[PDB]
């Protein structure tokens, strides 16, 4: 401890502070001069930043706290220097003179008045004088100030370009990972009027940088991962113009204002969508913003560019509507019968080979349900251009054999064979549509809606399907007609056919199962518009279901065409829309967490997750209201599968625990439709936790509970290794796990994994997260299935051709005008960079290395090298555009 | 003679976090629909207190008059 | 394991943060699952004996 004798400014500052109210009156030199050789000395002993410990900050105060509180009040006759030369020396070390509340009283100095340009002995030092003290101002003192009054005094209004320049002064002095910093400073300074922080920080923004923009701009969509309500909708629309006003990357339009489009306005991405028709450049980038524009988010876009410029500039909307379709469609055809395909691979079934000699001898199975499932060998693997003439002959016999319900199943197969078809589609149909029967036409026509859907184009608005459905004195004509033309029109939000088929809630002849699916058929079509649709639904519903306390075939499907006509906005005006319309007996408010969470599809709103929890959570329920917690679990699996895997493992933590744990009917009927509902990529987890209750049947319940939850165990696509557990579990499922009641359903669960080779996005997630759906299409199947009897009769409908919305697979393609180009591409597990070193490694699995239309994967962002420059959008999206650029010698 | 009939009813709610400035936010969208629109309710005070202060220690009693 | 910021940024705040939401819902959901069970009948007085 070698204290003493160099202890100069432990004296001489102990002292001259101490002489200053010795010096303050009777001395007007000693009062300015030594305020001033203390003002500079100290603020010399602060701006090397490899000295924290300064000889006066912490020496002074120890005296120089009870000083400056009768120096700066008690003097009482302050000048206009005296105070420029107290305030800028004291109001330095009062974030370290002052404990934790501080926080009231970073002004007792301060804001005595602030001595002008405060930054001039400020500038060079990082955050060690005042700009942590700075961010320790918008903390608190402006939190409470603008929590209502944010139209106020002193502490608004200097505060605005004090915090505008100190916001500056981040992205100014060295440029670090500071830049982020101004994120924190804006967002916490004026949370709710982030807006009015970020319209001058957009416009400071402008002038900022054009290289130092691209990792802010990437901070702020992090940060619009999961927010607030409000906050999701402030920052988000201040993201928008920042590569439209200071740079023009401006490829990032279209799906990433997608993102923007239902939280602030629908016509506001259309206003954006009318600067998408503005900044109409070349062709490349514009190629490539309205490649997504049809079929990777939304339809609905083919009525705004049939304007004056009809030649090339315009004439891409038809190219994009069903020209690049058939090039996708050429994708199936040319490239992926070169990759690994016949035309009947059909030996999946024929992989049940070795079971013949495992245990003595075979041939026992003679069951008649099994030839369900003996239609998807011909089913499932002739998807994208599996076409079979005389390969259908097992369809064509049974067909005309037995089984009504897989007359209508195997004439629904058909369409599933020709999918994303417009050319001869239909031909394939009429010679197995003339038999003149009433369950094989209301199935063939069905599929007739599923050949045609995605295409959106003249093939029959109210041609076919219409004549179908005005045939109806009886069954499934009255069904199967309206299903199918809804399935291929789900993408456009077409009025028209919609009041076409508007009489169908109107009729009132009360089929139960027509008029459930009608509202299915008219909730793929919209999401937005049209309340009158809510208006025809209930209306059909106090009719119907006031009269009657019975099957949920008034509840699964009438219900969820109002949650598919009102999907994905958290404005919470639709739950008080819905809720206060059905106000009813609670075996009508089954319906309340329906429309409630139905447009609550994925955010950050933790507060709905507990009154999706706290209301209904068990009260052992003695039978009255147990599909309700089901249904409110229900709603616990979506707003869980966009938050991008932060809550998916607290998603998979606690409904592991919870109720498969302890729980009763909440968990042992239904609770594993969260696995078949969050993801279908598939990973050893949650693949395995679900056979700790699976080879556990558990069989004293109603079994096919817990083999619903064997059949979309195998809900994830994207074929796997995963026959080891299916193909022994079937052969424990031939004898015990009776072959009268799911024999179809474990060869429906073994046949779907290798649907295609190809063709497994149905995920919901483009780009890098956005929705594009496939919720409207997929949500009525697991909707559709929580119980039993729509194995046999009814979910016939469903079961096969509920999801197909499947758009594509990979992203292998390079498009280069002629189509010849096939570039070096790098495929990778995905990127985990968020603020690192400068050129951030993008990602970490360098090993795979292809050239074309490789597979997508699970986690792959895949670049690519050879200084192709690939300057389409940056973020990727299968139809990449690729020009050609090497001016680096 | 009351059974004393008692709820458990409720366990409160006790997470912390951002919904703290998220119902103040709330509250300030009823002072746009509650006070614009239609509340004039009141209620009268000290009715209950009038009854207690004039009271009977002057009690009338029969001829069998119990008294403590 | 998804703390990806490594530094002293609002994002690692706003992700722990979801991490408590979490973790006290998973909390109180129990807590009202030992809370709300009227069922006794201890075993039907078959373990019991």
């Amino acid at each position: 401890m070698e204290e003493g004798g160099r202890d100069k400014a432990p004296v001489q500052p102990q002292q001259s502070p101490a002489a200053a109210p010795g010096g303050t009156d009777e001395k007007p030199s000693g009062k300015e001069r030594r305020d001033a050789g203390d003002k500079d000395k100290e603020q010399e002993l602060s701006e090397e930043d490899k000295q924290l410990q300064d000889e006066l900050e912490m020496l002074v105060e120890r005296l120089g706290e009870k000083d400056t509180s009768l120096y700066r009040p008690a003097l009482e006759e302050l000048r206009r220097q005296i105070r420029s030369s107290t305030t800028s020396m004291t109001s330095v070390p009062k974030p370290l003179k002052f404990l934790r509340p501080h926080y009231g009283k970073l002004k007792e100095i301060y804001e005595n008045m602030a001595p002008g340009e405060n930054k001039r002995f400020a500038a060079d030092i990082i955050s060690v004088l005042a700009m942590t003290m700075s961010g320790e101002r918008e903390c608190l003192k402006y939190r409470l100030v603008g929590s209502q009054e944010e139209l106020a005094s002193w502490g608004h209004e200097y505060v605005r370009h004090l915090a505008g320049e100190v916001a500056k002064e981040w992205q100014e002095l060295d440029d670090a990972e500071k830049v982020q910093r101004e994120p924190l400073l804006t967002l916490v300074k004026e949370i709710v009027p982030y807006n009015m922080a970020h319209n001058a920080e957009h416009e400071a923004c402008d002038l900022l940088m054009e290289i130092e923009q691209v990792d802010m701009l990437e901070k702020d969509i992090d940060e619009n991962a999961y927010a607030k309500v409000c906050l999701y909708l402030t920052s988000c629309v201040n993201y928008v113009p920042e590569p439209e006003n200071s740079a023009l990357l401006r490829c990032a339009l279209g799906v990433f204002r997608k993102f923007s489009r239902f939280p602030e306005a629908l016509r506001l991405a259309l206003m954006l969508n009318d600067m998408e028709l503005v900044e109409d450049i070349f062709t490349s980038c514009k190629d490539v913003v309205v490649q997504k524009q049809m079929a990777f988010m939304l339809g609905r876009h083919g009525v705004f560019l049939e304007l004056s410029e009809d030649v090339e500039e315009y004439e891409d909307l038809t190219e994009i509507m069903s020209n690049v379709q058939l090039n996708s469609n050429f994708l199936a055809l040319a490239r992926e019968l070169d990759i690994m395909e016949p035309k009947v691979p059909d030996d999946i079934y024929k992989t049940h080979l070795e079971n013949n000699r495992f245990g003595g001898s075979g041939s026992q199975v003679d069951s008649a349900r099994m030839n369900l499932a003996s239609s998807f060998v011909n089913g499932f693997v002739n998807a994208a251009f599996g076409q079979d003439k005389l390969l259908t002959d097992d369809g064509n016999k049974w067909l005309y054999k037995n089984k009504d319900h897989g007359m209508l199943s195997a004439a629904a197969s058909l369409g599933m064979i020709l999918l994303w078809d417009v050319d001869g589609g239909l031909t394939q149909i009429d010679k197995y549509l003339y038999s003149s029967e009433d369950y094989i036409k209301s199935g063939a026509l069905l599929a007739c809606g599923i050949v045609n859907s995605g295409v959106r184009n003249e093939c029959d608005p109210a041609l076919a399907l219409l004549s179908d459905y005005v045939l109806h004195n009886s069954n499934t004509m009255r069904l199967g007609s309206i299903f199918g033309l809804g399935l291929a029109y789900a993408g456009s939000n077409r009025e028209d056919v919609l009041t076409l088929l508007l009489p169908v809630m109107g009729d009132s002849k009360s089929s139960m199962e027509v008029a459930g699916v009608t509202a299915l058929a008219c909730g793929m079509i919209a999401v937005g518009s049209c309340n009158g649709d809510v208006t025809s639904t209930i209306l059909q519903t106090i009719m119907e279901k006031s009269e009657t306390e019975l099957k949920d075939t008034y509840a699964r499907w009438l219900p969820l065409g109002l949650g598919l006509n009102h999907l994905g906005k958290g404005e919470a005006i639709e739950a008080i829309l819905a809720a206060l319309e059905v106000v009813s007996e609670p075996f009508r408010s089954f319906a309340n967490t329906l429309v409630d969470v139905c447009a609550y599809a994925g955010s950050g709103n933790v507060l709905k997750v507990q009154q999706l929890l706290h209301i209904c959570s068990e009260h052992f329920d003695s039978k009255e209201k147990e599909e309700d917690k089901d249904k409110k679990e229900k709603k616990d699996k979506d707003k869980k599968e966009a938050p991008a895997d932060m809550g998916a493992h607290q998603g998979v933590a606690v409904l592991g625990i919870a109720l498969i744990a302890m729980g009763e009917e909440i968990g042992a009927e239904m609770a594993l439709r969260t696995f078949g509902h969050l993801l279908r990529y598939g990973e050893p987890t949650l693949r395995r936790a679900v056979p700790l209750a699976l080879a556990l049947i558990s069989v004293s319940n109603p079994r096919l509970n817990i083999l619903d939850t064997l059949s979309k165990f195998s809900h994830d696509a994207d074929p796997e290794v995963s026959y080891n557990s299916i193909f022994a579990m079937g052969m424990v499922g031939s004898g015990t796990n009776n072959a009268r009641l799911a024999a179809m359903l474990r060869q429906l669960a073994q046949y779907h994994a290798k649907d295609p080779n190809n063709l497994f996005m149905v995920r919901l997630a483009q780009g890098l997260t956005h929705l594009g759906k496939g919720t409207l299409t997929l949500c009525p199947y697991h909707s559709d299935r929580q119980l039993m009897s729509q194995v046999a009769v009814a979910g016939l409908l469903t079961v096969l051709v509920s999801f197909l919305d499947v758009r594509n697979i990979i992203l292998g393609k390079s498009h280069y005008v002629l189509y010849g180009l096939v570039a070096a591409m790098q495929p990778r597990m995905l990127v985990t960079f968020d603020e690192e070193l400068r050129p951030l490694p993008v990602s970490v699995r360098v090993g795979q290395a292809v050239d074309v239309v490789g597979q997508a994967g699970k986690p792959k962002t895949i670049t690519g090298f050879q200084t192709h420059t690939t300057p389409v959008l940056l973020a990727h999206g299968e139809r990449a555009e690729l020009a050609t650029e090497e001016f680096l010698p | 003679e009351v059974p004393k009939e008692k709820e458990k009813e409720k366990v409160s709610t006790a997470v912390l976090s951002i919904t703290a400035k998220a119902k103040k936010k709330e509250k300030e969208k009823e002072k746009k629909e509650e006070e614009k629109m239609e509340v004039d309710e009141a209620e009268k005070k000290e009715e209950k207190e009038k009854k207690k202060e004039p009271e009977p220690n002057f009690q009338l009693l029969d001829n069998p008059a119990r008294v403590m | 394991p998804l703390v990806t910021p490594h530094t002293q940024c609002r994002l690692k705040l706003l992700k722990l943060e979801r991490i408590k939401d979490y973790l006290l819902m998973e909390e109180e959901f129990i807590r009202n699952q030992e809370q709300m069970k009227p069922l006794e009948e201890k075993q039907e007085e078959e373990r019991s004996k």
